[PDB]
């Protein structure tokens, strides 16, 4: 194969020569201990590599040899409940191996070779096979884990084998051709996996958070991104996210950041719920870790691993959710890497493809038909780590470009404690049209014009705020003075969500309903009594508003009586005064 | 034809490749690799000592030992015909609707020549939008270029769809007129979502818009080269069409921002130091030669109207892009966050939109005798109550004087039944009733702005007339 | 107002300094690549 | 390994930057000794290597380094450090080599002072509170073992001496916590980046008060001491941490003085190796190379040592929007803030709490580990003292005249806040006195106001008036 | 070239009051308008080529857009000298540019222009200037800096710019020609931030 | 070198009530005195070096104005020594490196000023350094980091001028001299933003 050695070496850059023939985007083994590389710019003889791990001691002459092939993932039974690294190493086997460093060099298969799985055939011998058709079943950890033809494979079956136990080594099906079809095939990262056709969103993607899901709706087949300094609560937004989404598997890629919250995942998550199926919470999970410390080269592989591996189960009919902890760290390891290749940057130091690699990564979301013919989705919520909280950087500007709901953190509401922390005026949702009759069918025939009354009446708020700015609130006339106060009753009432609570934590549709049904009662009342001469002080001390306050924390199942009892009492709180 | 192996260096976007002085600068060539699949590329310079070609798409198969670059066209060209009615491209004009590809009429290379500043004449008829803001306040006049400033989460895509579906000549208005004036749509989408495709296409499908528009559309996933590519073809069909066989044709670029995106990053791929604000020192002079192409040349029936839609990066003025495109084009339609927000569709804020050719297409023998006033009217007259509006937040509405309080309930119901008209297709001829409608409010001789006879003519009109059906 | 005319020419002014190190950090490394070209190929 | 191969053949000398042509065999990053015509050695480190030559950049100043009788030797291809459990109660400098006059230590390992990721399925979540008897960062900003915790400083703020504060004060809650009674101490480790005369002076005379000398190692890098040698510093003061934190069960708390130094060294090596700056001229790896360093701490399963970070950094001009802090801000687990307008006013230590957070404080708070109103408590200092600031903000603009009853009882809540929560002085406060001043302060509102903190709690800690606790 | 410079001591007859007594040009002298939309500035300058006491008119439209332009193409040929009743265009000459030109023709508009104006200056004449959008040619100046990779000075402008503007304006003045007789060129620039 | 350092616990006499009062120095401290031209730093220094406690004083003009120069040797001649007694002058050296005088000399002025004054406080005496100028210092290394073609941090100057004033600030203190005295050098700093 093709064989070289190194010239020279600065940082996660080593060029190789001797190394014509060798193919771009390709995978080489760097030096003795075959560190992982990828080969980014062919001149001459030589060869630009990129090391996926630690350069320190290694010296020229040693050898550097190219796979032929590109950075591929290993799909198939085995890697739900497991976290990995940036090129799909198990971090459970690396800790066996290893002590509880991460040494460079490791060599460990994706998927276990020694573990057992049921199999279940779904094709008997005479039957045609497509690309993504489905060979069998192999339940893991309650799911029914279909198995796939590889999506370029076709032919007709010889030999299927008898249901039984065996494992991913072993030749399931084999075709006329030849072909020795396993529970595994092997799919290049950089490649979208082919789907039959997308379809267009008409489904929420329900997240927990009132605001969200609320305000800023994001569909199934949707994309989200949520830009905020440090301190504001992206990383607490996406493990709710994580937590209480209503999606089947959850793929959450750490994208430089701190290890302690992939440790905070691994260590709570077994102790939680699956909201629909009712077991362990990391069953439906897939952790992809490549931290702050660990390869920079990397960062950029772990987020193609992370949508792969997304695209994966959409492929078998499931509805996946993709975390992208930071993009911003994606960014800043290509800017390093273009510093080591010497060329031209753009705006920031930024390289000129960047935003083309965005778009690529974020359009191989949505809902589709699988090859196999099925439904899945894969939804995107990737998170951006302004410098300095300024938003007119070029990777949230390229973002804001691409996704379809932006929900912008604010610094000055998570200076106050305030959470989610999420600055309204910026903030804005695309899906929310779409979305309609799914809400009129699902959760109420009026929740559209009910979120629009609240929409208008933030929007007021906003509105009158300038004044408020320049004379004070005491200046306005009492309608105005309502205005104001019905919007701090929106924040502090219906925004404002609490994560550590064990009830608040998580909102439902028809709990947000009521909440808002409740306000707009109140807000209508209150009007009507300015309107009589009601002084605006003694609307503010109706004993109605603590119940409205203390709506949130009301607990699912005992929440409709506590709603008919507080519209009730709604009515009688002015009705009394007449 | 005859194949190039001397490929020497492959970095990024670029191939340099060698003995290829027969390659003509800006040729497009094709690259196979050694599995034998085909991209596409584009020569950046050519030297004596080597060529440098510029790739769509990846890179990632390509190797320097079975690698060879093979000549597609000197020019890039673009193979116009009558029939791409009804058809949709990808940008370089690959069918992407699954029929059959066109016969040209001829081929005309995309990067078409500047008009002559002696052949144009001055933009005199109108085209009805159907939008009451636009038709009345800001008019559009065949051969204007009058964009669409927008922001993030503001439904400019919506409305580019209303007007493609909607946009009419109305020959009736203008004497006699003939009854019978060709129109078409061109529809070039930059840098668009799969969500967006899919809107698209499902908006011109469903009210038989496709019929008589030409459509390309680029994605974000696809090559940046496209998307620059795009307009130019868009243009291309619309000179075509317009002075060829007399149509008139109204172009509509959906994201000039993601075209200037595009431009600066092409830039940065070739080495080249940016200018003001990291874009390219040229972006004027590109930009210009995109909005240029529209126009009325003499002694030819036919038109071209741009309306170029950009999303204002950070809802700032000052932005490279907007400032750049209000020195080429004529006025603006300014989407409003606060009316979005307040759920007013088609969001536009009549107050900071201008139309800079509205005078030579309104008026008598265009259109209605009533125009310019009735425009004029509103535009003070919706000022006026705004301000109201602003002081009755502290001062009181017992404070305010009767014909402030008649120009609050004016402006209420100006941005409930003008602004707000949801997806009708409203008329000239109903867009003024209903300002009359509107203006029937305030008290005759606070009209300082139209002529008495106007007046007599058209006012009185109660808001029972468009109340009963909005 | 004319305090905050004030902010603003000064951040414009600090706006325009940056670009114009970038602009010339940029002139340095294009012309380090060229040398490079010119000279040692 | 046993041999002593000389590279002779320099071909460059500039700045930090030495270039030799036929060293081949030199490893990347490797550790060499620069030997010029009158015999000093001084040391490098190799940053670029190719058949050509090596980029070495240098820890010394170049004075008296020529072309013809300087040479290059090798020490060794991986940079490591002797580490004993002996170093405790000595005094090394920025290279770590003595400078108190003792013999070089007698090393039990010599570990990589890069070292290695923690694997983060062997990480423990942080969850022991520390006590640092600072009510600002007891109550509303809870520090716990293993956290990455950074003092943001300006040009004459006090940072160090809350840093000398915090390592005096600090201690577990055992009896708090209900886990075994046990008084082990902290081991102090201490990196000094460019640290002056002045500073320095402060810290070795309040340690040697403490007599915390005999548990702390200390690695001192001086303002007058080579700019360069301030890359290795942190490196090491780690590679000391976690070798006593989890081979010898210590729980360390490091110090590391001066960030901003650091950082400048890293732009003067990135500007003479050209590399594409990030903002303001600082490296665009600078993000990297700062996560190399902080998160090397944190607590491992199955250990009982820990490591706990305290970086003091001074933001430039108090730009909380520079890269320094912008970035440490993105990497560690939160930040304590100083505010210039506190220290004019005489308030010690002068934490404004609005910009200060601690990512990890809901894991050790609550039932069972302080207090079981702690959290909510917090929640509602906060709350109440964002309105009295904003409430300050509407009297600068209408006058105190304007303003109604409500407004002004959280005007006065601020004011007691900052004159008696937030000032201490020199005053070890245990959590159960700063949770008794949070609560007489908070009842200078009306019960109703009182809208993050459960009823319970209100109705059981609610009341206390302020004179009960002085005067 | 020319014999030698004269002082300004007569006016240039705009014709128009406000002009030509409140804020007076000499003959030889130069001045500035800036052009908002809606402010008349189009006919204030067909106003100047009128009733001017310029002999010649030279009319420079360095960076119009296209509708502009044809505007000022269709306008000068219909109006009527007043001194004669002939057409204007009869001593007028028009150097007529557009966005979408190539950038080294908008450059050297007003150039041209002036060249011509000395001509005409020298053949004993009175010629009066008009050059139209003085910010669009230094937006064409900006762009070939750009291109030449200079380093530029204030809002991306070149640090020579107030060398060409000042180049191009002191052309103007009253003088005797090398053939003794007397003649002037007066410059009215079109500023538009 | 010097045996050991000390803790500064002797004011630095200024003779200005605001800097003595509100804002002391010690004898062997650092103070900076930035401000805009016209705020008096020159004064404050020439103030300083007439009426402060030290036995020597060491004034560097580094890129300033030689008029100051020349006042202060028409001037301290005819002044009284505030402790001994005797002419001003006396116990006075002045390194000049006007403005107009060599740019890279500047540089070299600091480091002379900043060893002669080192020397004296080996030989057991409290001495003041007032350095003019330091921006001009900064200057200096800017024009020659530009003729070397370095890459530079912000507005252009050298990524090392912190560490620069740095070593050069940190030759202040007080110490125990090589011989057993006690001597100290007091640094201060005028700075030009
Ligand atoms: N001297 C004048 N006498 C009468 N009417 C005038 C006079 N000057 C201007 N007007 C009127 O005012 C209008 C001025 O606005 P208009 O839009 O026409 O200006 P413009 O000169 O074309 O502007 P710009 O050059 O900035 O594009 C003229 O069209 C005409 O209606
Ligand atoms: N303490 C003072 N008493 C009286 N006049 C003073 C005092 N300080 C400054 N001035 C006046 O201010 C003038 C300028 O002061 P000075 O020369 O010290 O300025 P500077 O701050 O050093 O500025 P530059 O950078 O221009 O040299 C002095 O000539 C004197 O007129
Ligand atoms: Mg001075």
């Amino acid at each position: 194969m093709i064989q070289g050695v190194i010239q020279k070496i600065a940082g996660p850059a080593v060029i190789a020569k001797g190394m014509l023939g060798a193919r771009m985007y390709d995978i080489c083994k760097v030096g003795e201990e075959g560190l992982v590389g990828e080969i980014i710019r062919l001149d001459g003889d030589t060869a630009f590599v990129q090391v996926y791990e630690d350069t320190s001691g290694l010296k020229v002459g040693e050898p550097v040899v190219s796979t032929g092939l590109p950075l591929a993932v290993e799909l198939g039974p085995g890697m739900l409940n497991g976290i990995y690294d940036g090129i799909q190493r198990p971090l459970e086997r690396i800790r066996e191996k290893t002590g509880i460093y991460i040494t460079r060099g490791v060599v460990v298969h994706a998927l276990d070779r020694e573990k057992k799985w049921a199999w279940t055939p779904m094709v008997k011998p005479g039957d045609e096979v497509r690309g993504g058709m489905v060979l069998g079943t192999v339940p893991e950890f309650g799911f029914t884990h279909k198995i796939l033809v590889p999506p370029d494979v076709r032919g007709r079956v010889k030999e299927v084998k008898p249901a039984g136990e065996y494992t991913v080594e072993e030749p399931v099906v084999v075709l006329e051709d030849g072909t020795e079809l396993k529970m595994y095939h092997t799919w290049p990262v950089r490649r979208a996996r082919p789907v039959q056709r997308k379809l267009d969103p008409n489904t929420p993607f329900l997240t927990g958070m009132r605001i969200l899901d609320v305000l800023f709706p994001v569909a199934m087949g949707g994309t989200a991104a949520i830009p905020g300094p440090f301190g504001a609560g992206k990383s607490v937004t996406q493990q709710s996210l994580a937590k209480w989404s209503n999606a089947d598997v959850v793929v959450y890629v750490g994208c430089g950041e701190r290890g302690n919250e992939m440790t905070d995942v691994l260590v709570e998550f077994p102790e939680l719920t699956d909201p629909k199926t009712g077991g362990p919470l990391m069953h439906r999970t897939v952790l992809i870790a490549n931290t702050s410390n660990m390869p920079v080269a990397a960062r950029e592989a772990s987020i193609y691993v992370g949508v792969t591996i997304a695209e994966y189960f959409r492929d078998q009919g499931f509805s996946v959710a993709l975390m992208a902890d930071s993009t911003s760290r994606w960014a800043e390891a290509l800017r390093e890497i273009s510093s080591r290749l010497e060329e031209m940057p753009a705006e920031e130091g930024y390289p000129p493809y960047l935003a083309a690699r965005l778009a690529a990564f974020y359009e191989r979301a949505g809902k589709v038909i699988t090859l196999g013919g099925e439904e899945g989705a894969v939804t995107i919520v990737g998170a951006v780590s302004p410098p300095g909280g300024d938003m007119s950087e070029p990777v949230t500007q390229s973002t804001l470009r691409i996704v379809g709901a932006f929900w912008r953190l604010d610094a000055s509401l998570a200076f106050r404690r305030h959470f989610p922390a999420i600055n309204w005026n910026g903030s804005y949702s695309l899906f929310t049209s779409a979305l309609d009759p799914w809400y009129r069918e699902n959760v109420a025939e009026d929740y559209p014009e009910l979120r629009d009354a609240i929409s208008e009446l933030l929007q007021r708020e906003a509105g009158l705020q300038e004044i408020v700015q320049l004379v004070g609130p005491d200046a306005l006339q009492d309608a105005e003075r309502l205005v104001i106060e019905v919007g701090r009753i929106i924040r502090e009432d219906f925004l404002q969500q609490n994560a550590y609570h064990e009830v608040d934590a998580y909102c439902s549709m028809k709990k947000a309903y009521g909440i808002m049904k409740m306000i707009l009662a109140f807000y209508k009342e209150a009007e009507a009594a300015i309107k009589r001469g009601v002084s605006i002080d003694e609307i503010l001390q109706l004993p109605v508003l603590e119940r409205i306050g203390r709506a949130r924390y009301v607990s699912e199942e005992e929440f409709p009586a506590y709603f008919e009892e507080a519209m009730k009492e709604i009515q009688g709180a002015f009705k009394a005064l007449a | 034809k005859k194949e190039y192996t001397g490929i020497t260096y492959i970095s990024g976007p670029l191939l340099f490749v060698e003995n290829a002085k027969d390659l003509a600068y800006g040729a497009i060539v094709d690259i196979k690799d050694g599995t034998g699949r085909v991209r596409g590329g584009q020569v950046i310079e050519v030297s004596e000592e080597y060529a440098v070609i510029q790739v769509f798409e990846e890179t990632t198969g390509l190797d320097l030992a079975t690698t060879s670059v093979s000549l597609v066209e000197d020019v890039a060209r673009l193979g116009v015909s009558k029939e791409m009615l009804g058809r949709r491209f990808n940008g370089i004009g690959k069918p992407i609707d699954g029929l059959p590809p066109i016969t040209p009429e001829k081929r005309l290379p995309i990067t078409g020549l500047p008009l002559n500043p002696v052949a144009r004449r001055k933009p005199e008829q109108f085209i009805q939008t159907g939008i009451s803001t636009i038709d009345v306040m800001n008019t559009l006049v065949r051969g204007q270029k009058l964009p669409i400033f927008s922001g993030s989460g503001l439904p400019a895509n919506e409305i580019a769809a209303q007007i493609a579906r909607q946009a009419t000549v109305r020959p009736d208005l203008s004497g006699e007129g003939e009854k019978e004036e060709p129109f078409a749509v061109v529809f070039a989408a930059m840098g668009i979502t799969q969500r967006e495709l899919s809107y698209f296409i499902q908006e011109f499908e469903r009210t038989g818009a496709l019929s008589r528009s030409v459509l390309f559309l680029n994605k974000a996933d696809d090559p940046t080269i496209e998307r620059i590519l795009t307009p130019r073809m868009a243009l291309t069909v619309a000179e075509y069409l317009a002075f060829e066989h007399d149509y008139h044709v109204l172009v509509i670029l959906t994201d000039m921002t993601n075209y200037c995106e595009a431009l600066r990053e092409i830039g940065a791929a070739r080495e080249e130091i940016p200018g003001r604000r990291g874009y390219p020192g040229y972006m004027y002079t590109d930009l210009a030669t995109i909005y240029e192409r529209a126009g009325v040349v003499e002694g030819k029936k036919g038109s071209v109207t741009q309306i170029p839609i950009l999303s204002m990066p950070d809802d700032d003025r000052t932005h490279p892009i907007p400032d750049l495109t209000g020195y080429i084009t004529e006025g603006q339609i300014q989407l409003s966050r606060e009316l979005h927000r307040k759920g007013i569709y088609p969001p536009i804020d009549p107050l900071p939109s201008l139309s800079r050719l509205m005078n030579n297409g309104v008026g008598k023998g265009k259109t209605r005798e009533d125009h310019k006033q009735v425009s004029d009217q509103l535009y003070s007259a919706y000022a006026n109550g705004v301000d109201i509006r602003k002081l009755v937040a502290i001062i009181g509405e017992d404070a305010l004087t009767e014909n402030d309080r008649r120009y609050l309930q004016f402006a209420d119901a100006f941005e409930r039944f003008f602004i707000n008209q949801g997806q009708q297709n409203r008329s000239i001829e109903e867009s003024l009733q209903i300002a009359w409608a509107l203006l029937s409010m305030l008290p005759q001789g606070e009209l300082k702005r139209i002529s008495k006879d106007h007046i007599g003519k058209y006012y009185g009109q109660k808001l029972e007339e468009i109340w009963g059906a909005p | 107002i004319p305090g905050i005319r004030a902010q603003i020419r000064f951040i414009q002014q600090v706006l325009e300094q940056r670009e114009r190190e970038d602009t010339f950090r940029l002139k340095r490394i294009k012309g380090k690549i060229e040398a490079r070209e010119a000279e040692e190929e």
